[PDB]
């Protein structure tokens, strides 16, 4: 058996947002539709096509018939962005079926520039001849930055490592950078600097020795 | 209030076996239907098994063949999973679950047969990281993130803890054991071309706290049975 999802759709805070899920004759199983907010685990929404499970809000409706089952979230809202999945019992074979899954993003969506935290090396570590610099990126969107590292301002290479950004529970993304360094080279230059692109602007954070 | 909780080794080789337990409290394995899922990094779920809690009765994701098994334990109230001969298509989040089952009669002579059908899943675990590899595991160093002066000089300054090193996924932090959980955040690790992860987790405190109220970060490695709370000296 199959099942079929697209694997996005977004919609404008208020607006009403449409999953569907689709399968030959999907409208003789009971439809059920899980959100997930990765890494958090799946949360049971409706079960039997359209029996809301408790503390799930009346703006969360479900229905089912031919070949498609619809999850339908009216007024949406920040809250509401997250992977829904649907999923079936099929009987004759005893298999359950999850479709693959349609990422919710609630539009505008204001540009937020990334808050930077730098850290040096701790004395802990430098005594075992390391020096691990840390940069810390917060609260942005879009998910998306360029982060590069100087030294007494020429461009650092390498030793540098970077993140994926990572969705946040407020919606806002998260990235870090390391500069992976030995004791004498950190203490070779007099400044280090962490510079964060996003969305034409930067953002820049120094340390020193 | 029914929880669920996955556990069991983080690392396994590949061609050997992965054993996985769900200690189930606040209702008895014998009352319910279990089920296991998954999710690779990345992708959706996908069903595994599932088990009649006093029943034995058991059904298989076809696609995984000979190689699961499920059972129940009643004397410590858990249920378990093994996948035999894994590769690295078995890495992935491992969740245990409650299914939602009900029977239907239907009046033979004879008599009555039953029939089942099943409904959502529910009081999900919080999923377990399993990571098929070859590599060795490694307990984290731990290391202090310090404000700086200029930081401190502000109203609020973030401190944290760096954990360096480990293998494999994942690693949990709290702070001063977990009664601290306003302005945390832990950042998802990095992958090093060394092979080894690490991670950084940082509390967000007023700066009149630094240096009169004492900051400890909790960092747990199962993998490696690593547990070290971390004075943050200020």
């Amino acid at each position: 058996y199959d099942l079929t999802q697209a694997r996005s759709v977004s919609v404008s805070p208020g607006q009403t947002a449409r999953v569907t899920c689709g399968g030959d004759n999907i409208g003789s199983k009971s439809v059920q539709w899980y959100q997930q907010k990765p890494p958090q685990a799946p949360v049971l929404v409706m079960s039997a096509d359209d029996e809301r499970s408790s503390g799930i809000p009346e703006r969360f409706s479900g229905s089912n018939s031919g070949n498609t089952a619809t999850l339908t979230i009216s007024g949406v809202e920040a809250g509401d962005e997250a992977d829904y999945y649907c999923q079936v019992w099929d009987s004759s074979s005893h298999h359950m079926l999850f479709g693959g899954g349609t990422r919710l993003t609630v539009l505008g969506q204001p540009k937020a520039a990334p808050s930077v935290t730098l850290f040096p090396p701790s004395s802990e570590e430098l005594q075992a001849n390391k020096a691990t610099l840390v940069c810390l990126i917060s609260d942005f969107y879009p998910g998306a930055v360029e982060v590069a590292w100087k030294a007494d301002g020429s461009a650092v290479n390498a030793g540098v490592e970077t993140t994926k950004p990572s969705k946040q529970s407020n919606n806002k993304y998260a990235a870090s950078s390391y500069l992976s360094l030995t004791s004498d080279q950190w203490k070779s230059h007099k400044s280090y600097s962490c510079q964060v692109t996003h969305e034409g602007s930067t953002v820049e954070k120094t340390v020193a020795p | 209030q029914l929880q669920l909780q996955e556990s069991g080794p983080g690392l396994v080789k590949p061609s050997e076996t992965l054993s996985l337990t769900c200690a189930v409290s606040g209702g008895s394995i014998s009352n319910n239907h279990w089920s296991w899922i998954r999710q690779p990094p990345g992708k959706g779920l996908e069903w595994i098994g599932l088990i009649s809690g006093s029943g034995g009765s058991t059904d298989y994701n076809p696609s995984l063949k000979s190689r699961v098994t499920i059972s129940t334990d009643t004397s410590k109230n858990q249920f378990s999973l093994k996948l035999s001969s894994v590769t690295a298509a078995d890495t992935a989040v491992y969740y245990c679950a409650r299914i939602d089952v009900v029977i239907t009669s239907h009046e033979d002579d004879f008599g009555d047969y039953y029939t089942g059908e099943y409904y959502g899943l529910d009081s999900w675990g919080q999923g377990v990281v399993v990571t098929v590899s070859s590599a060795s595991t490694k307990g984290p160093s731990v290391f202090p993130l310090a404000p700086s002066s200029r930081s401190t000089s502000e109203s609020t300054a973030a401190l944290g803890c760096l954990v360096k090193d480990y293998f494999p996924e994942p690693v949990t932090v709290s702070w001063n054991s977990g009664s601290l959980t306003s302005g945390v955040h832990t950042f998802p690790a990095v992958l090093q071309s060394s092979g080894l992860y690490s991670l950084s987790s940082v509390v967000t405190v007023p700066s009149s706290s630094l240096g009169t109220q004492t900051y400890v970060c909790n960092v747990n490695h199962k993998p490696s049975n690593t547990k070290v709370d971390k004075r943050v000296e200020i």
